[PDB]
RNA sequence: CCUCCGCAUAAGCCUGCGUCAGAUCACACUGACAAUUAACAGCCCAAUAUCUACAAUCAACCAACAAGUCAUUAUUACCCUCACUGUCAACCCAACACAGGCAUGCUCAUAAGGAAAGGUUAAAAAAAGUAAAAGGAACUCGGCAAAUCUUACCCC
RNA sequence: GCUACCUAAGAACAGCUAAGAGCACACCCGUCUAUGUAGCAAAAUAGUGGGAAGAUUUAUAGGUAGAGGCGACAAACCUA
RNA sequence: GCUAAACCUAGCCCCAAACCCACUCCACCUUACUACCAGCAACCUUAGCCAAACCAUUUACAUAAAGUAUAGGCGAUA
């Protein structure tokens, strides 16, 4: 019957993506 | 950094193993057991190499008209697959042509 | 890990080299 | 837009927040009004004795004694149905005969 | 203009486009749960 | 009464309880089949007196007074449950000869695989029942391709199993 | 991997002992040290 | 309990189990066999290697997974309990458990550690049995009932009449309760 | 009874008996401050309410007048160490209220 | 001081600012416990027969053209009786505690619902406004914007 | 499940002047300008607008598929 | 001296042999995971990238005979 005390559950996230191509822009000729 | 702190345990390999100590036995077992058997009957490993060198083509391809009836369904389809890319390299690609 | 031990070992000659000159021998 | 929850009454839309339920083994049926209808011979009565002047606990003492086990397995009750056929030297040939079928079983728990 | 809102949710029509009994009325449906039961998806179909 | 849902109210929270000894299988044998229908709610009542007592101990966070007889009450009850279905199972065997009670036969799925398709008790025979007809129990041969790549998938696995216990032996004498 | 190399921590050495007195991040790093004692020696 | 779980001391259901041995934990599995296992609860044994070797002792504990006795109060290290602030509490003595193959059991007449075989004497039948000597080793070891315990007679009262009567029909013919239908034939198919 | 077939009635089959019931039941100390004569419980989800009835009237022999039951919905937001929802399974939830004014309150245990 | 909101419902999500305890911009996260109670709403029909041209619109006047949203009868068969399920929240699709998207019935300024300023100093530059002498397009690709309200004609 | 078009069965259109009418809300659309450009937003906010009893707007379910669909033809639109 | 670093062992690959495995209860073709009602039905050459320096016919899916006879825009190659 010794002292002791609760546990915490912790871990953290990740996760990733990538959107779209660009950034329209323009030129010559 | 991956070198290692603590050094690792030692391997003491026993060298007097039945093993070791009957390695190269009933060799030569051709010309001294007169030519009964080959020595290249002797070895146990796969079915379809059993005494045959090859290359790494010739092992894929022999594997396939010998074991390739009773091979696995995706171990078959990438078993064709290497020959159908082997075909397109030993005989096309590299140098020396 | 890897299969080495030679490296190591000299790894392990090494640290007593450095040691010998941070905590030095009377 | 889940795919591991577990499909139940509570998710759809209203026609199908009615439909599905839970397995609560429906009692009578549905006509002509939504007027439901139940059938009293459906209702599941329970056939409970009088326990009063009963001898038997919910658990035992520990000083009864241990034996070994003895699964009643059907020859085991053969040879004690078989005292009427040494006299003469009782079965259901059908079970349509019967209030309590046997093979396509007929009663409950 | 804003095109994110793709997915309008329905129950109704989640289930009958990707549901159990859609994919079992064709014979190439079924090969679609044939792929997960192989690939051994905690889910089947919706 | 709904004092039968609670024991007497003096041991009402004596943090111990003293009841033992459930009801093993081999005694009930020598009861009949009219105290066992008894027995039960005898075992009910007790069953539903223990259920009462461990959802008001978590309601108000102290713990049960003692848990050690409520596996005695599901013990007492599940061995009371395979007596019953040993003493039926007795004379349906010498009855009629048959096991599984509920009827079902072997049949092939769609899937392949063939399960034990138990029967549902239905009130007019097969040929007219328009939501059975759309079952179909049968091969439809394109599957077939599938077939084999899960007697692969199971069987690859069992030459995976089969060479831990190999090489998890050879560690074994090595070390002693 | 069959044969990867262990010994790379007394290879990066032969270089950062004439690289323990530099000016920088070259003292320290080996892709920006050896660009410094290739044309040091 | 997870797959690769290791058997602490602490008994396997504890709240000071999931201190040590949460659902997360992987460790590395143990080495351990072989059924016929001589050592059983409470035998005086005595102690092969370690320290305090030699002295003899009765154990209160055997763990069979990860091969281990305890040996009651023998073979310590001393930790502190409770003390739950800044004191100091109390330091109790806490035993080690001893593995298998560093433990022996005594001769029960002659006190000295003996090799112990299991022989089928004819009494009946598998008991221990020491090897250098004979003298067969057995193995080592008020009620009154509630108000929900039956009796030690009510128990095997024998009140089965075994008949081909089937117990939902031998209800009704107790309780007499009349049925005067029949059940139609549904479609079982 | 729970997890067993139902016989089926036609029309003119026999009162459909239950011996030894399958399911088991739990009464609660009500949080949200019911009225007198309402007592409530954890029903079985296969669980009728006039089952319920039934089984007070027969087993219990409390004189039940009105049941009212509920499906009250467990607890889904709890994810374990692989990040996958843990359920709390959810229950029935009976009103049931007596006859003739008995007046029962939960008692207290645990003084 | 706002209110460009709102309270329901449908649709969806499925416990997600209830209680206690906790560990840990600032004290909706975690552990345990509780909850939403049908009467509203879903969940309907015993057959073969056989019927049913004249809109709607305040439905009357009048006028329609694009020509319309709602109906039984005759015989046979019918006496068991109130189950099942939705009922929570600050919610939803847009990776977000996202100025976005979001059908209907009510309230049309609220009896609902909320808070633009972390604290100072009042530099440039930038954004949003408000005001401005005299002149009023001299600006500029163009009266663009902003203020005011109006004249006339082309091309297509 | 967005969108093009269709099909079923539904819905909305305040007020004011007198009809693919006009002014004008709700509502749908997106002309011009500034802000925003890793943004509040993978197309927005603010004004300013154009239609708003109809070739209208939109909820619900069903249909058409890539050698194709559909299209008041922009080679558009068919899950950024 | 902080971040960190270092770990063997889970397990696995490749074989050899051997042919593998489906009903605790209940639920599962309707909206699968739902106790309970008057209709349908399976068998169709793979094709191409690629190679021929483009490309259009063509281009592979025990040992020894042998890369031999043959086929082939007689060419690539088979
Ligand atoms: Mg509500
Ligand atoms: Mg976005
Ligand atoms: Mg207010
Ligand atoms: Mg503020
Ligand atoms: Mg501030
Ligand atoms: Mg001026
Ligand atoms: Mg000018
Ligand atoms: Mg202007
Ligand atoms: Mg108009
Ligand atoms: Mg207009
Ligand atoms: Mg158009
Ligand atoms: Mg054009
Ligand atoms: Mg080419
Ligand atoms: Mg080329």
């Amino acid at each position: 019957a010794a002292a002791a005390a609760a546990a915490a559950a912790a871990a953290a996230a990740a996760a990733a993506a990538a959107a779209a191509a660009a950034a329209a822009a323009a030129a010559a000729a | 950094i991956g070198i290692r702190l603590t050094l690792p345990p030692p391997k003491v390999v026993d060298r007097w193993n039945e093993k070791r100590a009957m390695f190269g036995v009933y060799d030569n077992i051709g010309i001294l057991g007169n030519f009964e058997k080959h020595p290249k009957e002797l070895i146990r490993g796969p079915i379809w190499l059993r005494g045959w060198k090859g290359n790494e083509l010739q092992r894929c391809i022999r594997k396939r008209k010998m074991v390739g009836s009773r091979m696995f369904a995706d171990d078959l389809h990438n078993l064709n697959k290497r020959i159908r890319y082997l075909y397109k390299h030993f005989n096309r690609h590299g140098k020396f042509r | 890990v890897k299969k080495g031990f030679r490296a190591a070992f000299r790894f392990q000659k090494e640290l007593e080299r450095q040691r010998l000159l941070r905590c030095p021998p009377p | 837009a889940d795919r591991m929850s577990k499909w139940t009454s509570k998710r759809g839309p209203r026609s199908f927040r009615g439909r599905k339920g839970r397995g609560a083994k429906g009692i009578g049926f549905l006509t002509s009004g939504w007027r439901f209808v139940q059938i009293k011979e459906m209702v599941p009565e329970f056939v409970v004795p009088d326990l009063t002047g009963f001898k038997l606990k919910p658990y035992v003492s520990y000083l009864a004694p241990e034996s070994e086990e003895t699964p009643l397995t059907a020859a085991q009750l053969f040879s004690e149905a078989v005292a009427p056929a040494i006299e003469k030297d009782g079965f259901e040939p059908t079970q349509e005969g019967k209030l309590f079928q046997l093979y396509p079983r007929n009663f409950l728990r | 203009k804003a095109r994110g809102n793709e997915y309008q949710p329905s129950n109704i029509k989640r289930k009958n486009k990707h549901g159990w009994v859609r994919r079992l009325s064709t014979p190439a449906g079924v090969q679609v749960i044939l792929r997960r039961m192989l690939k051994g998806r905690k889910s089947l179909s919706h | 009464g709904l004092e039968e849902f609670f024991d007497d109210p003096k041991n009402w929270g004596q943090e111990k309880v003293k009841s033992g000894a459930a009801w093993t299988c081999q005694q009930l044998r020598n009861k009949s089949n009219e105290d066992l229908h008894k027995l039960w709610y005898v075992l009910l009542k007790e069953r539903n007196m223990l259920l009462t007592l461990e959802q008001e101990a978590k309601r108000q966070r102290l713990p049960m007074p003692s848990p050690e007889r409520l596996d005695k009450v599901v013990d007492s009850m599940d061995a009371l449950d395979k007596v019953v279905q040993e003493r039926e199972d007795a004379l349906r065997l010498l009855q009629t000869g048959q096991e599984r009670a509920r009827p079902g036969a072997w049949r092939r799925d769609i899937f392949g695989r063939i399960i034990w398709h138990k029967f549902k008790q239905w009130v007019i025979p097969w040929h007219l029942n328009k939501r059975y007809n759309r079952k179909r129990f049968f091969a439809l041969p394109y599957v077939d391709h599938f077939l084999r790549l899960e007697r692969e998938k199971r069987a690859r696995i069992k030459a995976r199993k089969e060479n831990l216990e190999r090489k998890k032996a050879k560690i074994l004498l090595k070390k002693f | 991997l069959r044969n990867r190399v262990t010994d790379r921590y007394f290879r990066i050495q032969e270089v950062l002992k004439h690289a323990r007195h530099f000016r920088g991040r070259k003292n320290r790093c080996y892709r920006l040290a050896v660009r410094t004692v290739i044309r040091a020696f | 309990l997870p797959p690769h779980y290791r058997y602490g001391m602490s008994p396997p259901g504890s709240v000071a189990d999931k201190r040590k041995n949460p659902p997360w934990i992987r460790r590395r599995p143990v080495v351990v066999s072989d059924e016929d296992w001589y050592l059983f609860c409470g035998d005086t044994v005595e102690i092969l290697e370690g320290k305090d070797a030699g002295k003899q002792g009765k154990v209160v504990q055997v763990i069979r997974q990860r091969n281990w006795v305890v040996v009651g109060g023998l073979n310590t290290h001393y930790r502190y309990i409770g003390k739950t602030m800044d004191y100091r509490g109390t330091m109790i003595p806490s035993e080690a458990p001893l593995l298998h193959r560093q433990v022996k059991l005594v001769d029960p007449m002659d006190r000295k550690p003996t090799e112990i075989e299991w022989r089928f004497t004819e009494a009946g039948e598998r008991v221990r049995v020491s090897t250098r000597s004979g003298r067969i080793i057995p193995k080592p070891e008020t009620w009154i009932d509630g108000p929900k315990d039956t009796s030690v007679e009510d128990a095997l009262e024998r009140t089965y009449v075994p008949c081909l009567k089937t117990l939902q029909e031998e209800v009704m013919e107790a309780m007499g309760i009349k049925e005067t239908r029949k059940y139609k034939k549904v479609y079982w198919y | 009874a729970r997890n067993v077939v139902y016989p089926l009635y036609r029309l003119g089959g026999p009162q459909l008996r239950v011996f030894r019931t399958n399911f088991f039941i739990q009464l609660v100390r009500p949080g949200v401050a019911q009225p007198e004569d309402t007592v409530q419980f954890r029903i079985p989800m296969e669980m009728t309410r006039v089952d319920l009835r039934n089984y007070l009237e027969g087993i219990y022999n409390v004189p039940v007048a009105a049941v009212r039951t509920r499906v009250q919905h467990g607890s889904n937001k709890r994810r374990d160490h692989r990040n996958v929802r843990i359920k709390k399974p959810d229950y029935k939830v009976a009103y049931v209220q007596l006859a003739h004014g008995q007046t029962f309150t939960f008692p207290d245990l645990f003084p």
